[PDB]
């Protein structure tokens, strides 16, 4: 049981997805 | 693991280096300020 | 462009941008030096692999 | 001194150098013959 | 218009913003080294080096500090475990704060090189295009690398100006940082001989200085300039990635 | 004074050519545009490049790609680069020998 | 649509025969480097 | 003066966004068990 | 009057997704097996695959993760029996005996057969030839052999493949210890078909990407393939037909291992004149198979 | 917390399937 | 074009390699009566590295 | 000197090895 | 259990009869 | 005179192409294939492994193998002139030196083949995506046949160049490493299976949505490096798979980059996993699952059933697959399911 193993899963989900979402909503503004 | 991945990085970059004129479409030994003639 | 002080001090080094030697130049010297480095790398590998055992060279922690 | 291992390394180096010189000498002679 | 995997390639045609990106990357590596040293300095138990050494506690950056001569911290212990010494400034904390202020200085220089990008040093005076003299650049970089190789080997590891390196017995019982003499002869190619490492940095520093002076004075031939595509920055990256994966396989071995 | 796609066979369709030159009279290629050539129709052979035979030797253009519409090849567009004036004057000589024999405009801009 | 970026290589020209200006600097390179390496083997002896 | 004329824009269309989100989500579904252990 | 509004909505190819007449069966069965799979993967009681009272806890809420979780197959007490919920005495007796596995594999096998029918259906409505249907029949026959045919031959639904990542590995290990599948040649044709299919995929991909310059659509499709190689048109039929018949072969290979005509045991091939047995590489495999076979009681 | 992370990643995968089929990018 | 100088002398060269018992001597493969020694049920696995050749030719005197 | 080696480096030990394999069936 | 039995039987006859009816009858228009 | 005549002779048109890369490829490839054929025909495995693995000892095609060297050799190169065999070809064939011969020649032949792909693409004037797709079998060969024994005890724990020896290698990685539970392995399986699935679907739909079926089939001129991609319609296939699957390609370029991308990535991730398994850094157990197995002895998943099967594979295959350890396991310590 890892307490900080859930943080790894949340940092693995969020950090590339925030990059792709910022890249998409930043390219729809002026592509 | 890093040495094995850097082997693929070497393959990709040597292929991008030597094949520049087909990867780009513009030969590197021609000057880019080219005009035209017509025929 | 900016003509800084270090741009004027370090200029002679970024001056020959495509200056090549004509012909083959020093390529046979480079080829025999690459052959010497290949024989060197071989000797070092066969010393560590212990497939070249030398007098006074005991490849272990001793 | 010269060990049996060092002498066998010399045998292997001379046979590799030979094979590498013999292949390029045969290829250079065959390329100089068929010169179109 | 660029895809996500090609956004760094805007630094291909401008030698000063490439300096800025390389300076930032180096600020990142030095900041990791200081931070890793501080995090390992926090969670360390230097109270039993017999049955609780640093390889048992997961200390990864600690041994590369202690291998070159960093024994002892400012709190008053040692890796060997004598619990009172004066190491000076160069403790584990001293080199950690040194890499922290080095990371800050390289970040400030990365910011300067990113703002003041267009200099006369990167352009040719004839054309308007940016151009770098790579066949030369390898000579000045090889002269500097051979000068620091010879300096590190002939002055650090001999102990003429420095501590030694880590030398131990065949069983790892009595081992500390002692100055070791260079081994000339066939025993220097024994990998377990520490004298071969010193003899190696003296000799390879001299050969690196000779070859750096060779490129600073001799231009490349035309045949392998057009064959190995010199003048492109990407052949340098190709062959550097080759040398660095050869080197990573050697250090894993 | 001919143009071949398959060494031995000749191209009997005159290409639309658009010569280009660098300002330093050093480099420059020539975008060819064969509009419905005979190699496009039948043949069933294999092209190994655009071969430009002459009396002073031969000029090979490996950059040869054909355009397709709905499964049917209609046009073969090739491009040849120069990168040196000693091949530029060879190409202008092979061009004068071709435009004498087939009939071409040379409408210089 | 996707763009790329490649390197603009400098023009290949052959190296001319030198002058005194560059010949004396090549001489002050070689004669500097020979006595530099001649000092370095002396430091290599003095540390061994 | 000149603002370093090189700043080309970054595109990431919606089908690239879907493919990258699928890659990150199935990589987290694969490696979550090993991160939780 | 109202039926034709439905017969026009179903059969129309102007939809987002084509719900055919095969889709009328395909949608509720593949929804029922999906919702029961998500329920029986998250929350399901332990199931005894044997006839003893030690049950296998396969679900997520009973101490598993994504790798070790499974939907456990039916009990040995049931065998080849049809087990719906009304056949059981209670709901707990149904859940304890592996009834979700039978429910999921029957609706999945019915919905995948109607997926093959829906592929053929749309193809015929679009004016296309019937090959796609055929090529999807190779993983369909492979899924029919692993959920239905091997339980028919072995005589119980406990011998079917479990619906989990670690249950697939347990199925493979237990199958090799019983049948020696690695030396069975119909399996070796499956490995050659799957390896060659990945090979031809990467090779065919690389050879096209490198020889395709521009391609556009007006929105009359145009493509300018950079032709001319160095020193009929049946590349795609070979590209489909290599991996397909390879997977077909290994599907009917495990369908013949259902009836215990299994592999190749080169048991003591080589001998010595002193009544001594000299081992080979087959005896090491048969020595390992005795490892996993004895641990499976 | 351990189970609901798996169910959350699986539910985001199903929601991505819904946004990929019906909210697809027009040519 | 036509080439029939020596095809089937190579077939007898391959037959007399095995049938006379030369391939067992050239490639070091033991004869089917010559696997074990006359008294022991042990397999002669090489246990050393630089004594391995002397280990194999030490075993081959037991036959 | 020509592609006649394809028969001298790939057919000669092939015919030799098929002779060895055909001799190998008549053992014991 | 018979309240879930005749419910499932009604749905399976309802779908296989709709599949058979719509496959044959209603091919034009 | 010196160099351009040899360069123009090598790059000349012939039956086979032999460039500058052919001098590295063809001796190494010919000697690797020939050493495998003369090892499976004649060379035994009796002094290294204790097995009979040649046609001379009466084996079939499935049970022959040019086996790995003995465990006492370590990671020695086993040269013919080296200190182990010392010129003796009989003792070099007996000590397992043919394995290191075939392995080093397969390495340099794969190097020469990918250089041949770069050379032919540098001739034809195309982008060398085939040599980028050939980076994956080279990485699989380097991670399995070279890095895995170099991280283990010696060359003995390596695939021994046979069919049944390869099946023993798969069972060894199941028993001793739990290699099916590795996530890098799972990405390798998914890359290979998705590639074969992509291969079959792509072939099925190009052969279906052809431009000319058979009725007005004007047979146009076909070139081979288009790999017959003019002959089918993109719009009909996109209209099919947007309604069947709900997702479909609209590029002939991104589809074929996807076919390049999927099994090369799959094969590269399994290379990373075998490089980790060289140091026995495997993905054997889930720790909290071991704690839940130790807490109550009536807990059983399929993973804990798989661990007992790996224990059985280990303790029953171990006295014969590793005979240099001299394992004497009595019948009482061997794992049985009725115990
Ligand atoms: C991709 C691109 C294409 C690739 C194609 C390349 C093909 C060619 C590659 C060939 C590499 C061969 C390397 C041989 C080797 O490794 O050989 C291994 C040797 C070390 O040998 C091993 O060394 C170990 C440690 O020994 C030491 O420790 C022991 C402790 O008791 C004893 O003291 C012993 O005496 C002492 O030698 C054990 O003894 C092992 O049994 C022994 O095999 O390292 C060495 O030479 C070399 C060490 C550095 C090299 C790192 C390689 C990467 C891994
Ligand atoms: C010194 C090493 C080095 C350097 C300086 C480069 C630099 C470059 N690469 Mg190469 N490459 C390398 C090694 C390197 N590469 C290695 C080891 C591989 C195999 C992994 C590759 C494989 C590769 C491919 C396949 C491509 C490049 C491309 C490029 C160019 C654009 C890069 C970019 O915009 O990414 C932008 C990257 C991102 C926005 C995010 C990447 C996120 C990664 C995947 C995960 C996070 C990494 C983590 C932050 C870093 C820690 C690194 C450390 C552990 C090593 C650029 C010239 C591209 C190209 O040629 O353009 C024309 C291209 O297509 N590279
Ligand atoms: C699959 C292997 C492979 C492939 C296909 C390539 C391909 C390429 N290389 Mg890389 N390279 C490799 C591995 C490879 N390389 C290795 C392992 C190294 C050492 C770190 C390098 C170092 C390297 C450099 C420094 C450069 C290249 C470059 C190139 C490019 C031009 C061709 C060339 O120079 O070949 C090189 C030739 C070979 C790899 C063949 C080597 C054959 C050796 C000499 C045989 C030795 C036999 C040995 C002595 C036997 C003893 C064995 C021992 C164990 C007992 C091309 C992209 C150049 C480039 O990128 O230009 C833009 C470039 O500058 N390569
Ligand atoms: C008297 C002078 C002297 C002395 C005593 C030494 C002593 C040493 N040198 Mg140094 N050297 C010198 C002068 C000297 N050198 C000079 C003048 C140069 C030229 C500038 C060098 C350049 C040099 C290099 C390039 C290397 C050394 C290395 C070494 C060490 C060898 C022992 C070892 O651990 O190798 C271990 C390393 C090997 C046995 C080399 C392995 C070669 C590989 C197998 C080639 C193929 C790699 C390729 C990527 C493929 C791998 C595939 C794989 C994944 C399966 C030792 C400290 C080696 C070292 O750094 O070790 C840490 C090393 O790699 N030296
Ligand atoms: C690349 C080659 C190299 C490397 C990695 C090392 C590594 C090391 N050296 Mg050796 N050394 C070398 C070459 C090298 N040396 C050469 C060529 C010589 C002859 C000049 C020496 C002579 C030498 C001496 C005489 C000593 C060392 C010491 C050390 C250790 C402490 C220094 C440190 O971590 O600074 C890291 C540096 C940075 C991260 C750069 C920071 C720069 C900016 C401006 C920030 C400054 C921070 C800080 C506030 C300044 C410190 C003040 C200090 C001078 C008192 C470290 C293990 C010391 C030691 O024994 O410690 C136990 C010591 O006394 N070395
Ligand atoms: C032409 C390509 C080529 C290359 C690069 C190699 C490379 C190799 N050969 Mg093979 N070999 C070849 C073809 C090749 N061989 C040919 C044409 C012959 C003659 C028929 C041989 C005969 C041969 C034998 C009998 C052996 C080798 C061995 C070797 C290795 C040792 C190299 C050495 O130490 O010599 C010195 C290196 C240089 C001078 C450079 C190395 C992997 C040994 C081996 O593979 O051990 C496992 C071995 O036993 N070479
Ligand atoms: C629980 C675990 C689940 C694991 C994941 C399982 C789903 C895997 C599906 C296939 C992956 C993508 C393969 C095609 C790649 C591609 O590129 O397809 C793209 C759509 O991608 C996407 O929309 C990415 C999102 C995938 C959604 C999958 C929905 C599956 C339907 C389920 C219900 C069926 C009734 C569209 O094509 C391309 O899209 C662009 C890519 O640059 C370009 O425009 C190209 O030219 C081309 O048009
Ligand atoms: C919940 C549970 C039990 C398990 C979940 C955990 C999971 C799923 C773990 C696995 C994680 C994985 C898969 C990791 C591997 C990642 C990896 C290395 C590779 C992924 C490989 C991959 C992307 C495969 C997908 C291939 C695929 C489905 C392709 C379909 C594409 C398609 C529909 C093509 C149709 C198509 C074909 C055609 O020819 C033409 C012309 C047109 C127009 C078309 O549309
Ligand atoms: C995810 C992950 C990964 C990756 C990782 C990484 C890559 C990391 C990084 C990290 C890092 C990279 C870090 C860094 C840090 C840094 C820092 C922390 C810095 C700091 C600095 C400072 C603090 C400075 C300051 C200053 C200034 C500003 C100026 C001068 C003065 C002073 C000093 C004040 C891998 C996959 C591999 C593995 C797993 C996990
Ligand atoms: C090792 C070595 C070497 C090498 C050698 C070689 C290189 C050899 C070769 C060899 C070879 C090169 C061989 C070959 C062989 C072949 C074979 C063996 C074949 C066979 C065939 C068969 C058997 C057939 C079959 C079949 C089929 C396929 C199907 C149908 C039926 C039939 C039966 C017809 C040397 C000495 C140098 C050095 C040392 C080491
Ligand atoms: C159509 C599909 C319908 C599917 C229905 C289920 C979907 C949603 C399931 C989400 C899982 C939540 O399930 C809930 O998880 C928590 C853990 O956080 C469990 O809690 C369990 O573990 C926790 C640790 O966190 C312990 O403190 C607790 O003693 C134990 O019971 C609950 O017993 C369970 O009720
Ligand atoms: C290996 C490549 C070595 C090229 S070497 C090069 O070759 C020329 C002949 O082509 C000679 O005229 C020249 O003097 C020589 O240095
Ligand atoms: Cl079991
Ligand atoms: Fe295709």
């Amino acid at each position: 049981v890892n307490q900080l193993g859930f943080i790894a899963t949340a940092l693995f989900v969020l950090v590339p997805s925030v990059f792709l979402i910022i890249l998409y909503v930043q390219t729809e503004s002026q592509q | 693991v890093f040495a094995l991945l850097f082997f693929f990085g070497h393959i990709w970059h040597g292929a991008r280096t030597l094949f520049r004129d087909v990867f780009s479409g513009i030969d590197p030994e021609l000057s880019p300020e080219q005009v035209e003639w017509g025929f | 462009a900016r003509r800084t002080w270090l741009g004027d001090i370090l200029r002679p080094l970024n001056s020959e941008y495509g200056k090549v030697a004509p012909g083959w130049g020093t390529t046979p010297l480079m080829a025999v030096f690459m052959g010497l480095f290949l024989v060197f790398l071989l000797i070092i590998l066969e010393i560590y692999n212990s497939t070249l055992i030398l007098d006074g060279v005991n490849v272990s922690w001793k | 001194t010269i060990t049996p291992s060092l002498k066998g390394f010399f045998i292997g180096l001379l046979s590799g150098a030979v094979v590498l010189g013999l292949t390029f000498a045969v290829l250079i002679a065959i390329s100089q013959i068929d010169k179109v | 218009g660029l895809p996500w995997y090609r956004v760094h390639t805007v630094l291909i045609n401008d030698p000063g913003r490439l300096i800025a990106a390389h300076l930032m990357h180096t600020a990142l590596v030095a900041g990791w080294a200081g931070s890793m040293a501080l995090y390992e300095l926090a969670t360390f138990d230097p109270s039993d080096p017999v049955l609780n050494p640093m390889w048992r506690q997961g200390m990864f950056v600690l041994p590369f500090m202690a291998r070159l001569g960093v024994t002892g911290s400012w709190s008053g212990w040692s890796i060997t475990g004598e619990t009172g010494i004066d190491p000076g400034f160069w403790s584990f904390e001293g080199v950690a704060l040194a890499h922290i202020v080095l990371s800050g200085l390289l970040f400030l220089a990365a910011c300067w090189h990113w703002v003041y990008w267009d200099l006369e040093l990167f352009r040719d005076p004839r054309t308007g295009e940016p151009a770098l003299d790579l066949p030369k650049m390898f000579g000045i970089h090889l002269f500097l690398a051979g000068l620091l190789c010879f300096g590190f080997g002939a002055f650090h590891l001999t102990g003429l100006f420095g501590p030694g390196m880590w030398v131990s017995d065949p069983y790892g019982l009595t081992g500390s940082v002692q100055p070791v003499a260079p081994e000339w002869g066939p025993d220097g190619f024994n990998p377990y001989n520490p004298g071969g490492v010193v003899a190696h940095h003296i000799a390879a520093g001299i050969v690196g200085i000779i070859a750096g002076l060779f490129h600073i004075l001799v231009r490349p031939p035309q045949r392998l300039y057009k064959a190995l595509r010199m003048g492109n920055i990407e052949t340098v990256l190709s062959s550097s990635i080759a040398a660095v994966f050869f080197a990573a396989f050697v250090v894993a071995g | 004074a001919e143009i071949q796609f398959i060494r031995g066979i000749n191209e009997e369709v005159v290409p639309d050519v658009r010569l280009t030159r660098a300002r330093d009279g050093s480099s420059g290629q020539a975008m060819f545009y064969f509009d419905n050539p005979k190699i496009v129709q039948e043949g069933n052979l294999e092209v190994t490049g655009m071969y430009m035979v002459d009396e002073e030797g031969e000029i090979v253009t490996r950059d040869v790609n054909a355009k397709f519409i709905n499964g049917q090849p209609v046009a073969i567009e090739a491009t040849y680069t120069m990168r040196s004036p000693q091949e530029w004057d060879r190409f202008i000589r092979f061009m004068d020998r071709y435009a004498a024999s087939h009939g071409l405009g040379f409408q210089k801009s | 649509g996707r763009l790329n970026n490649f390197a603009i290589e400098p023009k290949v020209y052959q190296a001319q025969p030198w002058t005194p200006q560059q010949k004396v600097r090549a001489a002050l390179l070689v004669g500097g480097g020979l006595l530099l390496v001649a000092g370095l083997v002396a430091i290599a002896v003095g540390v061994s | 003066m000149e603002p370093n004329p090189n700043r080309q824009p970054v595109e990431l269309n919606r089908t690239s966004l879907y493919l990258g989100l699928l890659l990150i989500l199935v990589l987290a579904l694969l490696f979550s068990s090993y991160f939780f252990n | 009057n109202l039926w034709e509004r439905f017969c026009n909505w179903v059969t129309s190819t102007d939809n987002r997704l084509y719900v055919g007449w095969f889709g009328v069966i395909m949608i509720p069965t593949l929804l029922a097996a999906t919702i029961c799979f998500v329920i029986a993967f998250i929350a399901a009681p332990p199931v005894d695959i044997d006839g003893i009272r030690e049950p296998v806890s396969g679900s997520l809420l009973y101490g598993n993760n994504i790798i070790t979780g499974a939907v456990v197959p039916s009990s040995n007490a049931i065998g080849l029996h049809f087990y719906p919920i009304w056949e059981a005495a209670s709901l707990d007796e149904w859940l304890y005996n592996g009834g979700p596995y039978q429910l999921i594999i029957f609706h999945f096998l019915l919905g995948a057969s109607c997926y093959m029918g829906r592929q053929w259906e749309l193809s015929y409505r679009l004016g296309m030839r019937p090959w796609i249907c055929v090529a999807y029949s190779a993983p369909l026959a492979s899924a029919f052999a692993v959920f239905l045919i091997y339980p028919i031959g072995q005589g119980s639904f406990s011998d079917g493949m479990p619906l989990g990542i670690s249950g697939t590995f347990n199925f493979m290990i237990v199958f090799q210890a019983e049948h020696n599948i690695l030396m069975h040649p119909f399996h070796q044709l499956g490995v050659a078909g799957v390896f060659g299919g990945a090979l031809f995929c990467a090779m065919h991909g690389s050879l096209v990407t490198s020889s395709l310059i521009r391609e556009t659509t007006e929105t009359n499709i145009v493509a300018a393939h950079g032709y001319f190689g160095r020193l009929s048109r049946s590349l795609h039929f070979f590209l489909a037909a290599w991996r397909v018949v390879g997977v077909w072969f290994a599907a009917l290979g495990i369908s013949t291992m259902a009836f215990n005509l299994n592999g190749f045991n080169f048991n003591h091939s080589v001998i010595d004149a002193k009544g001594n047995v000299i081992n080979t590489w087959a005896d090491i495999i048969n020595r390992a198979n005795l490892g996993m076979e004895v641990m499976h009681e | 917390m351990e189970t609901i992370t798996y169910v959350f990643i699986f539910a985001c995968i199903i929601a991505l399937f819904f946004f990929a089929i019906f909210f697809r990018e027009p040519p | 074009v036509i080439h029939s100088i020596t095809i089937p002398a190579l077939f007898i060269a391959g037959w007399l390699f095995v049938s006379t018992g030369l391939a067992y001597d050239v490639f070091g493969t033991p004869r089917p009566d010559s696997y074990y020694a006359q008294e022991q049920r042990s397999i002669p696995l090489v246990t050393d590295r630089f004594e391995a050749k002397q280990q194999v030719e030490t075993f081959l005197e037991q036959l | 000197t020509v592609r006649w080696v394809a028969v001298h480096t790939l057919a000669v030990p092939t015919i030799f090895f098929l002779g060895a394999i055909a001799a190998m069936q008549f053992i014991q | 259990m018979e309240t879930l039995k005749i419910t499932v039987y009604i749905v399976v006859t309802f779908f296989v009869l709709l599949f058979v009816f719509g496959f044959l009858s209603g091919d034009p228009a | 005179g010196w160099f351009d005549i040899l360069d123009d002779w090598l790059k000349r048109d012939r039956f086979v192409f032999v460039g500058w890369s052919g001098i590295l490829l063809f001796p190494c490839a010919y000697l690797a294939l020939g050493g495998w054929l003369t090892g499976t025909t004649f060379v035994t495995s009796w002094y290294t492994h204790g097995l009979a693995s040649s046609y001379l000892e009466g084996c079939n095609f499935l049970t022959v193998a040019v086996s790995t060297p003995a465990n006492s050799m370590g990671h020695s190169l086993l040269l013919l002139w080296g200190p182990e065999a010392q010129g003796d070809f009989t003792r070099w064939c007996q000590l397992g030196g043919l394995w290191t011969f075939i392995a080093l020649h397969g390495a340099f032949g794969l190097i020469g083949f990918m250089l041949r792909q770069f050379e032919i693409a540098r001739l034809v004037g195309v982008r060398p995506y085939n040599a980028i797709a050939f980076s994956a079998p080279i990485a699989v060969f380097v991670s399995v046949f070279l890095i895995y024994p170099l991280g283990q005890s010696s060359w003995f724990f390596a695939p021994s160049f046979g069919v049944a020896a390869i099946f023993r290698f798969l069972l060894f990685f199941q028993g001793f490493h739990n290699w099916t539970l590795n996530p890098f392995h799972m990405m390798g399986v998914a890359g290979v299976l998705g590639g074969a699935l992509l291969c079959a679907i792509h072939g099925a739909t190009v052969e279906n949505t052809l431009f000319q079926d058979g009725e007005g089939a004007s047979t146009f001129r076909a070139f081979n490096p288009t790999q017959a991609e003019e002959t089918y319609s993109m719009v009909t296939a996109n209209r099919f798979w947007s309604q069947i699957f709900g997702i479909a390609f609209s590029n002939k370029r991104w589809l074929h980059f996807f076919m390049l991308f999927v099994p090369v990535t799959g094969l590269w991730m399994s290379a990373i996993g075998v490089v980790g398994l060289a140091l026995n850094l495997r993905s054997y157990d889930f720790i909290s699952q071991e704690i839940r197995a130790a807490e109550d002895p009536e807990f059983e998943t399929f993973y804990t059933k798989n661990l007992l099967l790996n224990e059985g594979i280990r303790a029953w295959m171990a006295p014969q697959d590793q005979p240099h350890e001299n394992f004497v396991f009595p019948e009482e310590v061997l794992p049985r399911g009725n115990a």
